């Protein structure tokens, strides 16, 4: 890993941390507005949840009952999946920012010791 | 190393030097001897060099990779001397090709320590920039006459910030920057559309249509560049309708930038195409407007004018 | 000579990087101990001493002034490299230009968020300082949300407006080469975007508008501009004329 | 720059002279001549320098950027000497400002290089730590008095681990971080109350009460910061009666941390306050109990003691 | 000897990475100031001299040939490195191998994007 | 540093030397003296050293962290010469255990500096590799007799491209590269499965059953490796039904590539394990085939043969 | 003195990192070829010869002991740098301290998962 490699990786992951942080909010607005509307209906990339019902698979009165149990489950899980993705990206920023500084320092030292070798040998 | 410099200087000779009314000078400075013999006999066949009469139009100078640094440090000065006379004591139109001009810097730095100098940064001789200065400033159009100079520049360790190439930029009116990342995808010529500049990229000079399409291409390619790393993790579908449309167009523009060369036939398997200016501007204008968003991207790969891309898409029906 | 004899000068060093390289050549060939990047330990002393000669004199010494615009070329965005690090530390401020900005459309390619003037406010005319302050805060707020512009359809009311204001002012900051503007001409066009007249106009049309709008105010409203300059800010009278010129022009534009 | 650095320096001088009868020295280590002149005239203005008599509380030692590395590596030493007379002869508590410490290291690095010495890690001088030590060790409590130093820290490539900052942090007993976000939100002085820490912040040194109260303030502001995510996007009308208490209490504490300075009198209009240690502790302790739960939020902003929080909550009838 | 006597020879240098190290040692002990990465300023000339001697001869010189396959060891799969790019810049192309491809089953582990031939189809039969 | 070179070499001594007919030499080069005292007394207690008899099986040569550089620069040659005799002038079989051979090269830098050469890269001696050569080429099997050498190699700052370790690869028939990152996952021995090679890994020498399984394991471990960028951000929840499967298998294989050592019993408390080659193949053959897809990952962690993992799944309530 | 005359001593080197920098200063003023982070080739020897003098003697030599607790200050958890990896590969174990745990209020701030002291297990009381 060089500085070019790292700063490129840093900026992109810093961006993934941003989009994911806003998608945490968007899902939180959709989740709350859906959990407030499961109450009267009670008595009548979102992670594993899209596979959970698709793997378990392998009129008008009940069709609605499930369709408001879905949005509470989905916009909730998306809030959870994305709360992770941004926090994982945050940990990856903190880690890569540290690698970048070590590497910056090392390179400066290296490139300087090479100049010194050439001057003393004369 | 190995991204297309020579192939490109070869195609330009094919496209410009063959037509050119006047004299040309080719300098082989610290490159492959094989290439020189390849060049010699291609020019004899085409007639640009004639051994029998005296209608010859090219002068050759060679001090290749097999020579000690001193020969390599000076052959560029020999070439441009042949080019200097034709500029002044003939006053005519002169073309000057140098492959590779890096090998005058490298050479100079091969003997620097044995000359008693402390090395400057990255190993180079402390006189890098002035050695360059007193050499390059001779390669120029004066009032007595004209020199069109094409110079291949090797970029050590694939690093454009390397003292040698970095100091070469200031000596240039137009820059074509090849890229390995682009060559490894199969895009030839691997010119970087976001790092190649020219002094006459000005609406006042090339017109507003030429300039607006040009900047339009770069704009979409920069946009797609800044989505590249994000869409790879988050998935394609999460993109808005405006974006996944600039992704399709930029990827198609990316391929329409690639072109088969009359000189690279032994590499591509494709008959070389040369696309005139007005057919280039209009072609790219069209892809940007949206006129080809129903075509598969592989229609634009390795073709000539935009008409050939439609023909290719038609053939891909079966 | 100008600074000293009551006059005002502006010097451009294009560039100091190559002067450093040149001094390194001499330093090394005189066997002076090499340092970081092969530069001698007094390469800072070389630039620092030059750039501190630019000054604003008091009335007693003539009242003159010398302004320095040194130019530094970075290598692959390395502002931390020796010489960039030096001259950055000497100067009173920096204008950062960036490649990805340049090709995205932003020309001139100034990174508004990173560039600085420590002198800053204390050298703008009252009129500029009014619209500039509003633009500063509106763009900064924009920069926070800019990432969720292309990845947000379920935006709330308050942020959707911020994005729109942002891209608008961003376009208002774009400018052609070899065509500098008078300070009043400047505030006039920023005024349009700042007060939200271009909010409904399509972002791809802002360049066409500004060119036509500016051409118009220069043609007919020579007195309105003269007021913005002389009044020493945007007056109540000036606020009214602008509100009318823009609206009617804007309707006429989109027809 | 931007946030009220100079004002804080000019206030420290003024406040230390009034409370502890000690003078101040300011050392400009490779300072820009423009910013040097600007400080001189700004210091005349705030009254910490008097051109007419002898009430000036600061001395000025200047080593401008356009001077050789020798000069700029010694200016911290010229200032240290001046500061030392006030401690070792008049028995005062001296306040020494160095602006800034990086340029002291920078200057040493260059002298070293010019002397033909081999550079160290990251291009610094091999004598880096001793160059620091020989200077930084004279700034101490003797038995005859003390010199206390406030040094401006520049961090290269925003890297704390960088040899220049890294070395300095060995000699540091406190950090005062002037925050950017807190300045535009009105709060002055713009001191970040969570980045700023102290070594003498320990119950055995400053008493159990001083420790327990300020650790309570820190806890409340730290808990406030985490609650902000639940507040900003979800909604305030969700949290229980025990959480609403902590939100308003901490917001009132934030306001009480702001202060009108004596040097910012001819700029903001408000009168400047110098709050003693006892009144500082008791006020924040009182807010933590719930004694001022009834009072409006905008009372504690820009006041002296907690008594001024009463007069301002009355004037808004 | 084969090349200049109408015969055809192939030489393998395994590997030129180590010869450079030997050269580096020899140079530094001869007290010749180090250049880039501690190698002598002329490490390019070292290999350029040698590989330029691999050649195809015309019929007046006997029609012989010497073909060369120099071997270079990369560190951490970095072809963009100073020494690797020096040799790549001499030869008529490179076969590049990657440990990632090797372990995925792609064997030989040839990276197609980064490997090229500078003679191309001219070196193939019509059939190929 | 601290990955398990010494624990590896001690387990190897226990597992190979005791059960071979012949002599062994141990050279201690630039290492811990206490480790020498540890080895000596434990060899006395087991009876491979006999202070009364003539049946001793091991020659010891020691030149540790306390010796001048010259001494450490040559110790490797002394133990080597002892091993040279037993190979030739008996017509017999020798084992040679060196720990640590890096210290030879390291000791070369120390004297090279005072010998006044121009250093090569990283500060190292310009003679680095010829030094190593003339030394390494004597540690070899000949027609006259064989040396099985197991040398421990220290890696400066985990950089396998550092001249010292980088040059050592050329001298080996097998490489067992230990990985810090693997150890932090709690996997022992921390052998890097994708970075460890042997010249005997040939389908004509070990047979195709051994070759196909080995290669297949390296394939699934490589494929998992490129899946670890996507996981690192989004998690395993954003994966296909195909990729999820390779991951579960690769994680089961990663852990089954770990086993407790006899020389580790002292601190683990868990009995050490010795797995016959045919059982290792059968075990990994089965995980790949898909025969243990119902079992959990943690069932493959720190066991011997595959049977023991099956029994560990029952044990998990 | 205590080690050899039947007694038991404990030495604390606070810290060994700063001793390394002093010695680097010495080595660079002496003009000794720098390696990583400009440290001279023999920084390892500098600490190794010292830290070896801490030992437990048998009854035949008085039964004494010297115990060494050397301190190493890392930058931002970089227990992978030159001086930290030296001292790790010289001493018998490590007590690891993290900024992370200190802030939370785990005081003392020991990582009880990374820390090791294998030779201290035999020397632990049965009660414990
Ligand atoms: N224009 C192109 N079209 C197709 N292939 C190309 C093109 N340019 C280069 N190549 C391929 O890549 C190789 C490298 O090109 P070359 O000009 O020899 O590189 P350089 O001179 O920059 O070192 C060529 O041998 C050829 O196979
Ligand atoms: N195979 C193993 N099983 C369990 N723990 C191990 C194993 N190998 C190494 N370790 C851990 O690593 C530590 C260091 O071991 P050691 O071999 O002395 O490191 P080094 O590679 O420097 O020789 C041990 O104290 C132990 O905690
Ligand atoms: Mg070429
Ligand atoms: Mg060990």
């Amino acid at each position: 890993a060089t500085l070019k490699d790292i700063t490129r990786r840093l900026k992109s992951i810093k961006n993934i941390q941003k989009i994911t942080k806003s998608m945490k909010m968007v899902a939180a607005a959709k989740y709350a507005r859906a959990e407030r509307e499961l109450k009267p209906a009670r008595v009548y990339l979102c992670g594993a949840i899209h596979s959970s019902v698709a793997k378990q698979m392998k009129l008008a009165n009940i069709i609605y009952y499930s369709l408001k149990e879905s949005t509470t489950s989905e916009q909730s899980a998306r809030m959870t999946a994305m709360d992770n993705a941004s926090k994982n990206a945050s940990e990856m920023i903190d880690k890569l920012t540290l690698t970048f500084n070590r590497t910056r320092q090392a390179v400066i030292t290296k490139e300087l010791i090479e100049i010194i070798s050439g001057a003393a040998a004369l | 190393a190995g991204v297309g410099k020579t192939v490109l200087i070869m195609e330009l000779i094919n496209n410009v030097a063959k037509a050119h009314g006047g004299y040309s000078v080719f300098a082989g400075v610290g490159e492959r001897t094989r290439e020189g013999n390849d060049l010699y006999h291609e020019m004899i066949e085409s007639g640009v060099i004639n051994l029998k009469d005296a209608t010859s139009k090219v002068a050759l100078v060679y001090g290749q990779m097999n020579e000690p640094p001193g020969a390599r440090a000076r052959v560029a000065l020999t070439g441009l001397t042949v080019a200097e006379y034709f500029r002044d004591q003939e006053g005519q139109d002169v073309l000057l090709f140098i492959d590779n001009i890096f090998r005058f810097t490298q050479a100079g730095s091969e003997v620097s320590a044995l000359l008693g100098r402390i090395p400057s940064a990255v190993g180079y001789q402390p006189t890098l920039a002035t050695d360059m200065g007193t050499m390059q400033e001779r390669i120029t159009t004066t009032k007595k006459g004209s020199i069109t100079s094409v110079q291949a520049i090797y970029v050590p360790a694939d690093d454009l910030t390397d003292p040698a190439p970095a100091t070469t930029f200031a000596h240039l009116d137009a820059t074509t920057v090849l890229s390995r990342a682009i060559a490894e995808l199969g895009i030839y010529p691997a010119v970087d559309p976001l790092d190649s500049t020219s002094r006459i990229m000005d609406p006042n000079i090339v017109g507003s249509e030429h300039y607006d399409v040009a900047r339009g291409v770069q704009k979409i390619l920069q946009d797609y560049k800044s989505l590249q790393d994000i869409i790879a993790i988050l998935g394609m579908d999460e993109l808005s309708e405006e974006d996944k449309l600039t992704v399709s167009r930029a990827r198609k523009i990316q391929r329409f930038l690639s072109q088969p060369f009359q000189v690279a036939e032994v590499f591509t398997g494709h008959l070389g195409k040369l696309v005139p200016l007005k057919e280039t501007i209009k072609g790219f204008q069209q892809i940007l407007a949206g006129e080809y968003d129903h075509l598969p991207e592989q229609a634009f790969y390795m073709v000539g004018p935009i008409e050939e891309a439609v023909a290719k898409a038609d053939k891909l029906a079966e | 000579y100008f600074r000293d004899n009551g006059k005002h000068a502006l010097i451009i060093y294009d560039d100091l990087s190559k002067q450093a390289v040149a001094y390194r050549q001499m330093s090394l060939l005189l066997r002076r101990p090499p340092g970081r990047e092969a530069y001698p330990g007094d390469v800072f002393y070389l630039h620092s001493r030059l750039l501190e000669r630019a000054a604003k004199m008091n009335d007693a010494f003539g009242g003159g002034s010398l302004t320095a615009l040194p130019v530094i070329e970075t290598q692959a965005g390395d502002v931390s490299a020796y010489i960039p690090t030096n001259v950055i530390s000497i100067t009173d401020g920096q204008i950062f230009l960036e490649t990805e900005l340049f090709y995205k459309g932003i020309r001139p390619a100034i990174n508004v968020g990173l560039s600085v003037s420590r002198v800053g406010s204390a050298a703008q005319t009252r009129a500029m300082k009014q619209v500039a302050g509003t633009m500063k805060l509106e763009l900064a707020q924009y920069r926070e949300v800019a990432a969720f512009a292309q990845f947000g359809s379920d935006l709330d009311a308050a942020t959707q407006q911020l994005l729109s204001r942002g891209v608008r002012l961003t376009e208002l900051l774009k400018q052609g080469q070899y065509s500098p503007m008078a300070i009043e001409e400047q505030v006039a066009v920023i005024y349009a975007g700042v007060r939200g007249y271009l909010d409904k106009l399509e972002p791809s049309k802002i360049t066409k508008f500004e060119n036509a709008f500016l051409s118009h105010v220069i043609s007919q409203h020579q007195a309105l501009l003269g007021k913005i300059r002389t009044d020493g800010k945007i007056s109540e009278e000036s606020d009214a004329k602008l509100k009318e010129i823009v609206t009617n022009f804007l309707a006429g534009f989109e027809a």
